[PDB]
Formats: C-alpha cells, structure tokens, sequence
C-alpha cells in the first residue's frame, strides 16, 4: 500500500543473475518398502498389576456356634406369705 | 559421604521389579540432568514428576 512518488518513479524488476535453475528443484524422494522386524511376543512380564485395589481394609467375619447348653442351680426365692 | 557408602540406589514395586536399580554416580547423573549440579553430599534426589 506504498504510495507512488510521482517526482521520482521506479518501473518493475529488471532481469538480474540467477540460482542455476536445476539446482532449486529437488528429486522426489524414493521409499522402498519396510517393516517392524521381528516376531512378537504375545504376553509382557508386566512389572505393576493390571487390576483394580483398595482404598481402606474392611474387616470381615465367619460364624461360630456356642456350645451344648446346660443347665443350672438356681437359689430359689422364699415364699409370699404375705411377707414380700 | 559422596556416594562411597552406598552399593546402589533403586524403586522396586512389590519386592517384584527394580525400576530405576542404579549405582551413585549414575543416580547423580540424572540429578544433573534435573538441577544442573549436585546436591550436597549425601543428599539423594529421586524426581517423579
């Protein structure tokens, strides 16, 4: 967006000396085909667990029985005659 | 002491696995790669960030 000086015009670019024009185009390249050498294991020795853990430890429990239950030798109250 | 008591240093998981089974003079080397010196002597610096 220059502004043209009308005292002292410039015309376009003129020819100047140039990159020898085949050195400023390259070649393409040329892949040959490959591939991930070796054949895979199936399974990794894997140094952490692959599985879920648990915060905080709850305590469980199993059922036990008692025992056979025997009987006893009560004292015995006295008798309400009318003192009671 | 400036790692002459320590055989090695390393992070095994569950009795299971060394991670970073190191002697003293390479454990260092990856504190200079981290902080750009050493520590003082007998300060081990283990980065997990």
């Amino acid at each position: 967006m220059a502004l043209i000086n009308p005292q002292f015009p410039y015309a376009g670019p003129v020819p100047i000396p140039g990159p020898a024009p085949t050195e400023t185009m390259p070649l393409l390249n040329y892949r040959v085909e490959g591939r991930i050498a070796g054949i895979q294991q199936a399974r990794q020795f894997m140094p952490f667990l692959q599985g879920p853990h648990r915060e905080v430890a709850e305590q469980t429990y199993y059922a036990i029985g008692t025992g056979i239950q025997m009987g006893q030798t009560f004292n015995q109250p006295l008798i309400n005659t009318q003192e009671g | 002491n400036a790692g002459t008591d320590i055989n090695y240093l390393s992070q095994r998981t569950a009795n299971f696995s060394d991670t970073r089974k190191l002697d003293p003079k390479t454990w260092a080397a990856q504190t200079r790669r981290r902080i750009a010196t050493d520590f003082p002597k007998g300060v081990y610096y283990c980065d997990n960030r």
